RNA sequence: CGCUACUACCGAUUGGAUGGUUUAGUGAGGCCCUCGGAUCGGCCCCGCCGGGGUGCCCUGGCGGAGCGCUGA
RNA sequence: UGGUGACUCUAGAUAACCUCGGGCCGAUCGCACGCCGGCGGCGACGACCCAUUCGAACGUCUGCCCUAUCAACUUUCGAUGGUAGUCGCCGUGCCUACCAUGGUGACCACGGGUGACGGGGAAUCAGGGUUCGAUUCCGGAGAGGGAGCCUGAGAAACGGCUACCACAUCCAAGGAAGGCAGCAGGCGCGCAAAUU
RNA sequence: AAACUGCGAAUGGCUCAUUAAAUCAGUUAUGGUUCCUUUGGUCGCUCGUACUUGGAUAACUGUGGUAAUUCU
């Protein structure tokens, strides 16, 4: 069927090779698994050894990681905007490495709340329910709040950060490939690289 | 050739087994083992070529299966057990014990040993390795992983295995002035003493090895086995004791052997 | 220099840049640490590859390859790819029934890293092996010495 | 076209021959695993389900 | 130049026969994907209920029906 | 912690994840029988992972016959390289998207031919050579010709399957079944080769 | 006996059509992968009816269909 082979190609001499074997089974190459986004299907593959690969084609649900806080959470998989290699990825919500996707910021925001007792991504009106006031001003003994206004004093955010978290959306890179293991992991985006795919993006619309 | 090959032809069989060119077209092919294919002895060449306890392979099949033959102080029914160097084959119903011990010309020697020094082996170290929560783990020729060994132990060196319980008793490290055999290659069965190592990174490295009678050879350092700690070997010694006679005098013995003889 | 030139973000995957840091320890930018490793056999690490900011996951240096099996020499004949150039090795090829020699040559395509600058049609490069790094590259460039008669 | 019957609360089965189609159009577009009234077989099948 | 034979060439014939490469179109069959849902179950519901505690439910074993809920 | 010439190695710490087409964490068999009310000796099967053996698969370097009445070839449908990915057991234009215009050649590229499977080897030979190697060992390829697959650790397997092409068997004409370049043996071809 | 389960059937044997840096040979690499089996290690390391769980199916017994198959 599909195959990987070498000896089809040309030589490095621009001269034919006329193929001494037929394909084999070790050269077989399979459809590519173009996952979208949507609830859970992932199918398993028999592959060389008796392994088995995971081929995902629809994920909604992803391990990102927020490198500058060491905060991992599993998140919910909102949409594709931007694909280095090909733009009709893009078009078509297609999950692969290197992806940039947006991710949603729900479970870093209470993470945030609960070990900083500072407000993130929040609006002017404060309303601040029950059970968020609490989570947000409490009442502690003195070591405890002392620990939490050292807390207090590196808790700064970068404004490209923050208002990702106003709009309830965070950037970010797939690192996993969803059509070997049927995962689409990565890591939130931040710093220079944030930056660069902000720019590519605007300046793709 | 899909898959695994599962015959060996008779004339394509590792030479050492000194196997015949008539007595048929295919040789016993060793099974799959703690010893590489050609660097080891069948049970059967062993049994039948040897020591001609058996006339034929069945012969060797109804001595095996009686559980009379020991390899290491484990009862092996198979008889294509691929057995190699240093390995101790027991026979308690006959009360024999013998080491797989090279020869001057690279050959098995039935050696035979006391029933004190069958019960422990000596064995050179591959790798050493650290896994499963930092607990050290070392790798044998003889394939044999054992965890928590001696931090001194280090690749090259040779540990004496006590085969009763599986443990390391002593070590011998690797260094200039110990005694050593030649494990494969053109000295292969030669003893001598380390002279000199050189390190050629990235490629082989080559150990420089002087005899008892001063002649020197070198070989590769996946050649040398330390036998013994300085000039001492910790086994017994084939009746060839590891030195290499020329042809001249290895003729000259044989003429003197023949008139002293009658 | 900007490194930035692809559709995708270029960056060594091993080093962390979006460390924390406090407002009084932001003396303009951190010196983005540089990762670089020491490929044995004595070959020194030139000082480019350490000071540098070029991105190339090729680099013996900063790259993720390893070099392994033959180490090889050659002449540069031709620097029209990107990252990789075409060197050239002669040697004589003895033909037994006449007792006497051939002159043969191959070229062979290796890569260069951006820390071998200033590198000229003439000069000898020692190169390496490694995995292959495309169709016809299975070669990286060691190192560079200058022609007879250079400036 | 026979008809190989068979009652699984006795274990006994019987091959019958019926040579009417009147008879058998009861079974006539028909698929299988469905239950249709054996009455037109006969007077003693009155009843049976088959 | 004349007599006999052979070989070879050019070959008008717009030669054929066989084979091998391709342009364009059609395209069996497998494989993958998206559907599909003939049937077979399990839970539930009752007529049916064996007994425990005591008519009293926690479990047997049936029949009927539910595009009920799910699985294959 | 340990290691290598060289790890982005090994081990460690932390935050999470952990596929319904699921990962391990024994509902298995036999023989002797025992001791102190429960504990048990030999084995056999099974099992994730690591190592080992048997390999296999891609690569590195050098090496092949004739032919110029084959001198330029490859690149629009990957040719050479770069970036990101897809697929694959993995490294790789292996394939895709976007880039760059490269890559080979009189040191014979590219194309054509071979009564070309390649070696270990064989005949001849003062010395140098010439010719042969289908043929029992090693490696490769194929199972009438192509192609596609299932199962499996391992086939693109043909004394497995599914098609098409060429042949061809039985048939009640609706259908069914094929693959001796295995051992014998028959036909055909031939100058040319053995027993069902 | 049969049948279910497991293993093997990917070895061996044959032939030389294809194949011209291809195959192959010597030399190296996998720090770039897979590996049934044999051998050794690991297998109370995990803080969450068991003195043993459920549904089938073959062999077998009986009704068959087709001119015909290692069909069912
Ligand atoms: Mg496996
Ligand atoms: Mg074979
Ligand atoms: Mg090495
Ligand atoms: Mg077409
Ligand atoms: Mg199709
Ligand atoms: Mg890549
Ligand atoms: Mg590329
Ligand atoms: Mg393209
Ligand atoms: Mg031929
Ligand atoms: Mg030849
Ligand atoms: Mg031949
Ligand atoms: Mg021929
Ligand atoms: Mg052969
Ligand atoms: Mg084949
Ligand atoms: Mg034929
Ligand atoms: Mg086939
Ligand atoms: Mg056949
Ligand atoms: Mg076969
Ligand atoms: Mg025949
Ligand atoms: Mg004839
Ligand atoms: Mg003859
Ligand atoms: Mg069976
Ligand atoms: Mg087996
Ligand atoms: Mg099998
Ligand atoms: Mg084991």
């Amino acid at each position: 069927g599909i195959s990987r082979d070498n000896w089809h190609k040309r030589r490095k001499t621009g001269g034919k090779r006329k193929p001494y074997h037929k394909k084999r089974k070790y050269e077989l190459g399979r459809p590519a698994a173009n996952t979208k986004i949507g609830p859970r299907r992932i199918h398993t593959v028999r592959v060389r050894g008796g392994n088995k690969k995971y081929r995902a084609l629809r994920l909604d649900v992803g391990n990102f990681s927020w490198g500058s806080e060491c905060c991992t959470r599993k998140t919910r998989i909102i949409d594709v905007v931007y694909n280095a290699s090909n733009n009709e990825l893009v078009r078509t919500k297609t999950l692969v490495k290197n992806c940039i996707v947006l991710i949603d910021s729900t479970p870093y925001r209470q993470w945030y709340e609960s070990h900083y007792a500072l407000p993130l991504g929040r609006k002017k009106g404060a309303k601040l329910t029950p059970e968020e006031e609490e989570i947000l001003n409490k009442k502690r003994s003195k070591k405890i709040q002392k620990k939490y206004d050292e807390r207090k004093k590196n808790a700064k955010i970068s404004s490209l950060l923050e208002e990702q978290f106003q709009q309830g959306k965070l950037l970010a890179c797939i690192a996993s490939r969803p059509g070997q293991c049927g995962r689409a992991d990565g890591y939130v985006l931040e710093g220079k690289e944030l930056e660069f795919y902000l720019r590519k993006i605007k300046a793709r619309k | 050739a899909r898959g695994p090959k599962k015959h060996l032809k008779r004339v394509a069989a590792p030479k050492h087994w000194m196997l015949d060119k008539l007595t048929g077209v295919f040789a016993p092919r060793p099974s799959t083992g703690p010893h590489k294919l050609r660097e080891c002895l069948p049970l059967i060449i062993f049994l039948r070529n040897r020591l001609k306890y058996a006339l034929t392979g069945d012969e060797v099949k109804k001595i095996c299966m009686q559980r009379f033959i020991k390899i290491d102080g484990k009862v092996r029914t198979d008889i294509t057990y691929p057995a190699g160097f240093m390995d101790v084959i027991s026979i308690d119903k006959t009360g024999e014990n013998f080491r797989l011990i090279y020869d001057t010309k690279g050959r098995f020697a039935v050696h035979r040993i006391t029933p004190e020094e069958a019960k422990y082996k000596l064995c050179k170290v591959r790798k050493i390795f650290v896994g499963t929560k930092g607990i050290p783990h070392l790798v044998t020729h003889d394939a044999r992983t054992i965890r928590y060994p001696d931090p001194l132990i280090k690749v090259n060196d040779t540990i004496q295995i006590d085969l009763e319980t599986g443990k390391i008793t002593d070590f011998i490290k690797f260094d200039t002035g110990n005694l050593c055999m030649v494990t494969g290659g053109a000295n292969l069965g030669r003893i001598g003493v380390i002279t000199n190592r050189e390190r050629h990174p990235g490629s082989f490295d080559v150990v420089h090895v002087k005899d008892a009678n001063g002649n020197s050879f070198a070989t590769r350092l996946s050649n040398i086995f330390v036998i013994g700690k300085g000039n001492k070997p910790w086994i017994s010694l084939p009746r060839g004791k590891g030195i290499r006679l020329t042809i001249a005098e290895e003729r000259d013995k044989r003429l003197a052997a023949k008139q002293s003889s009658g | 220099a900007d490194i930035q030139t692809e559709r995708a973000y270029q960056k060594q995957p091993t080093i962390f840049q979006n460390k924390k840091r406090v407002l009084l320890g932001e003396t303009g930018k951190e010196k983005l640490p540089r990762y670089y490793k020491n490929i044995g056999l004595g070959f020194k690490t030139p000082k480019e590859a350490i000071e540098g900011t070029y991105i190339d996951k090729k680099c013996p240096f900063t790259g993720n390859v390893s070099i392994r099996g033959r180490i090889l020499s050659g002449v540069v004949t031709k620097m029209k790819m990107q990252r990789t150039i075409v060197i050239r090795r002669d040697y004589l090829h003895y033909i037994r029934k006449y007792n006497r020699f051939e002159k043969r040559h191959k070229n062979m395509s290796v890569h260069l890293s951006p820390c071998f600058r200033d590198v000229q049609i003439g000069d000898i490069v020692t190169v390496g092996e490694c995995r292959p790094l495309s169709k016809t590259v299975r070669f990286n460039v060691l190192k560079v010495t200058k022609a007879a008669g250079t400036k | 076209m026979k008809l190989n019957i068979s009652f699984p609360a006795t274990g006994c089965q019987k091959l019958i021959e019926v040579d009417d189609e009147r008879k058998l159009r009861t079974f006539y577009e028909k698929r299988m695993a469905t239950e249709v009234a054996a009455d037109a077989l006969g007077e003693e099948w009155k009843g049976y389900v088959v």
